[PDB]
């Protein structure tokens, strides 16, 4: 059958390790997934970042 | 020149006749660079050679 799975994020390391920081916003996903759940997840980190650019410029979260 | 970008060339592509996204992804590339959408209703394919130089391909028919 169908169901619903609650997809969760978090932010496991501090924000502002270095206000002058450059390093990119890594990633961890959990979920036993598979190689194409891996990409995809990959996909959509980018274009989330990318959609926060052309929106919230201002904000650097992702 | 200095941008991180990510590339995504979807699956299905035979093992030998993957090279020949060559070309689109060259133009993918200069599209994004200088934001100029490519032609419509245009497909192209082939395989680059770092020079600029293109090399035939297989499956023409298909």
């Amino acid at each position: 059958g169908g169901s619903t799975l609650f997809v969760e994020t978090s932010l496991r390391r501090p924000q502002d390790k270095d206000a002058k920081g450059d390093k990119d916003g890594s990633l961890e996903v959990t979920g036993q997934l598979g190689e194409v759940m891996k990409e995809s997840a990959r996909i959509a980190y980018t274009f989330a970042r990318a959609f926060l650019m052309q929106h919230a410029p201002a904000n650097d979260y992702l | 020149v200095t941008s991180h970008i990510h590339l995504h060339v979807p699956e299905g592509a035979t093992p030998k006749d993957g090279p020949s996204a060559g070309c689109t992804i060259v133009t993918a590339l200069l599209s994004l660079a200088m934001g100029r959408p490519v032609r419509q209703n245009l497909a192209m394919t082939g395989e680059v050679s770092l020079t600029g130089k293109i090399l035939p391909v297989g499956g023409i028919k298909e």
